[PDB]
């Protein structure tokens, strides 16, 4: 009880969080080796605004990255 | 304590003589009797402390300490048992042993008397070695006890007996009231513990608390070796580290030799280093009258200071532990308080503390002019009202510096201004 | 075990259900004994005893105290449990002729470090200081190892946080400052990142310290340690 936190945390890090850091890299990977206008075309920009939504609906931590 | 690795080991094993039994069950107030808990056990026998508190409640526990000891005098022993309307029909053997000393004795006051005579040291050393001997058997004969260590307290095996010798002799020659003899030992035990034998922590402890007891009968004046006692050692509340140690009365009356003596300037000392330190925290836990003297004092309480101050000379009074200064800690214990509360004030009625402490105004009136006659404080008194005044806000400090800090320039720059 | 498995998961709190049957087991060995009596040198098994015993919380410390103290059995069958911390000064004191058989000083200085512990959650502040300031250990604990020195900064950071709880300000500050004059509270713990900044450099002991290190549950809250 000094340092155990409460245990909603503790079912979600088991069957959850693997797949917030998947959606995290899969966003991550795409908008920057391929998707942005460091070309010519492909608008990015209907991707570009999700990840402050999922920030918001998941885990704050990604936007500072 | 750097010593207090090695006293953590031992864990409170002390080398008592009356395994600590007392005169247990008692009726009145105890932080008072608690150090004949302490004393009557690492001060060995402690005997003219039973004689002392029948003279304020009555007891019959007194007696079963007063069967056990032989070198006061065997027989007076032998007469507060009868006195008490107890058979005891098998006193066969000091009878027995107590008489066969007298038949022993008569080879010994035999050689004593023709060794000192020629000042031939074989025959005073082989008398010595037969008489320290013989000194611990019965203590009746106090004037050969004294004779023999007066030329020479070097015996066969020198400190070792010397140390217990003594001892027995500083605790017998109390008993006997014959303080020259111990003011006599005062000198020697002192030394005796300082050039150590062993430095063991069972008996490096209770040759500290042996440091007490040449000071505490106070027939001569002797209180002033709060001076020594500082000196001798290192400052500690008790002069043992092992914190399962308790005299309230050496706090006290240190109390009592550092104001009634010497000028108060010197008291904040013993409120640092003496009255914080981790001895001391426990014991703060514990006396109630030396916890008002100067916890209430130094919190700068007036109301339930200067009350439950002059509360604790109610209990102060009931005091029959032999000391002379008793009621000058009375009379400042209220002086000490008084001078502090005063000291940042404003305006303090005569009346208001005539009330508190239990004395006329005027009395009060004249106390308080004697306190600014003495020059502790610098104040004035409202004569209309009965009150007294200080005022001092003593504003513009500027000019402190002004003066020295060019007199110094104008002076030290003739240094480089020489060669 | 309990090293080897996220602290953050469901699996730690199902090995917690362990920590009782270690005890369950080393408990046994008081009824059950010929070695010698119990002098000799089994009294290892009662240093055992108190290595589960001698981190143990304010609140569980209180529990046959604050907690209904009446209420519970009070037959030799359950008087050998509601014993609790009474045998956690028992076991300081009855044994220390015994531990001097060994000239270790990497042993023999370790035990009133974890005993200090002890006094300062289960009785008052003070008898705590008081078995510190009796013992003067940092000089020797500077020649002891660093799993020795892990019990000197764990105990000597409770001497500041219990007078924070007895609100004695200056003291807290005086003991919690030596700790606090450095970023070094996570290598301390024995969980220092490998790079942080530009000096680090050393890597063939970094793995020696990850194997020394103290588990998770026994450790104390670094938010809670910065508010006090």
């Amino acid at each position: 009880a000094v340092s155990g936190e409460d245990t909603q945390d503790r079912t979600d890090r088991l069957l959850l969080t693997p797949w917030v850091k998947f959606l995290w890299e899969s966003y991550r990977q795409c908008l920057d080796l391929l998707r942005n206008n460091s070309r010519v075309e492909r608008l990015y920009h209907d991707i570009a605004q999700q990840a402050f939504k999922f920030c918001l609906q998941y885990t704050r931590k990604a936007e500072f990255r | 304590y750097d010593l207090t690795t090695r006293i953590a080991h031992f864990l409170d094993r002390h080398l008592v003589f009356p395994l600590l039994e007392f005169l247990s069950v008692k009726e009145i107030y105890n932080e008072k009797e608690l150090l004949q808990g302490k004393l009557d056990l690492l001060s060995d026998t402690n005997m003219v402390d039973f004689a002392m508190d029948v003279y304020k409640n009555l007891y019959s526990d007194d007696i079963p300490h007063a069967l056990r000891e032989k070198r006061t005098t065997v027989v007076a022993q032998l007469k507060q048992l009868q006195a008490e309307t107890e058979p005891i029909v098998k006193m066969f053997e000091d009878p027995e042993t107590t008489r066969q000393m007298q038949s022993t004795r008569d080879g010994r006051m035999l050689f004593d008397y023709l060794a000192d005579k020629h000042g031939f040291r074989q025959e005073y050393l082989d008398t010595l070695y037969r008489y320290a001997k013989f000194q611990y058997e019965c203590g009746n004969y106090s004037g050969a006890a004294e004779y023999l260590y007066f030329f020479r307290v070097l015996v066969p095996a020198t400190d070792r007996n010397a140390l217990s010798s003594l001892w027995g002799k500083l605790a017998s020659e109390i008993l006997m009231q014959n303080w020259d003899a111990a003011m006599e030992d005062l000198t020697r035990l002192k030394e005796t513990i300082d050039n150590n034998s062993v430095s063991s922590p069972l008996q490096s402890l209770q040759q500290r608390t042996w440091l007490i007891h040449w000071s505490l009968f106070v027939f001569f004046n002797h209180p002033k070796g709060r001076d020594n006692i500082i000196d001798l050692f290192l400052y500690q509340p008790q002069y043992l580290n092992a914190i399962q140690t308790m005299c309230p009365h050496i706090l006290r009356y240190l109390t009592t030799a550092v104001i009634t003596n010497k000028d108060v300037r010197k008291r904040r000392q013993v409120l640092k280093d003496l009255v914080k330190v981790i001895q001391q925290e426990s014991y703060t836990y514990k006396d109630p009258i030396t916890e008002f003297v100067e916890c209430l004092y130094v919190n700068f309480d007036f109301d339930g200071a200067q009350k439950k101050l002059r509360e604790c000379e109610s209990v102060l009074v009931n005091d029959f532990f032999l000391v002379a200064c008793l009621e000058d800690f009375i009379e400042n214990a209220r002086l000490f308080i008084f001078e502090t509360f005063c000291r940042i004030h404003q305006c303090i009625s005569i009346n208001m503390l005539a009330d508190k402490l239990n004395m006329t105004p005027e009395e009060a009136e004249r106390w308080i002019v004697n306190l600014i006659r003495n020059a502790r404080l610098d104040a004035k008194i409202d004569s209309k009202l009965g009150h007294v005044v200080m005022g001092n806000n003593a504003v513009s400090p500027y000019q402190q510096v002004i003066e020295k800090t060019k007199s110094l320039s104008f002076r030290s720059q003739m240094l480089a201004m020489n060669i | 075990i309990m090293q080897n498995t996220d602290p953050h998961s469901q699996e730690y709190v199902e090995h917690l259900k362990d920590e009782a049957q270690v005890c369950a087991i080393i408990e046994r060995v008081q009824r059950y004994l010929e070695e010698k009596g119990t002098t000799e040198e089994i009294c290892r098994v009662y240093l055992r005893r108190i290595l589960h015993t001698y981190y143990k919380f304010d609140y569980k410390a209180h529990q046959r105290q604050l907690t209904p103290p009446e209420g519970s059995s009070k037959s030799e069958q359950d008087q050998a449990e509601n014993e609790g911390e009474d045998s956690a000064v028992l076991m300081e004191r009855l044994c220390k002729y015994i531990y001097a058989k060994d000239r270790t000083d990497r042993i023999r200085t370790c035990a009133i470090l974890c005993h200090i512990y002890h006094h300062a959650l289960h009785s008052r502040w003070y008898q705590a200081r008081d078995l510190m300031l009796m013992s003067h250990l940092q000089d020797n604990i500077q020649h002891a190892d660093p799993p020795v020195q892990i019990l000197y900064n764990r105990t000597m950071v409770q001497l500041g946080i219990c007078a924070f709880r007895q609100g004695l300000t200056k003291d807290a500050h005086n003991a919690l400052l030596d700790i606090q004059s450095s970023g070094r509270a996570k290598e301390l713990l024995g969980q220092g990142l490998l790079l942080r900044s530009l000096q680090e450099r050393n890597q063939e002991q970094e793995k020696v310290e990850r194997r020394r290190q103290v588990p998770f549950h026994l450790h104390i809250n670094l938010e809670l340690l910065e508010c006090v």
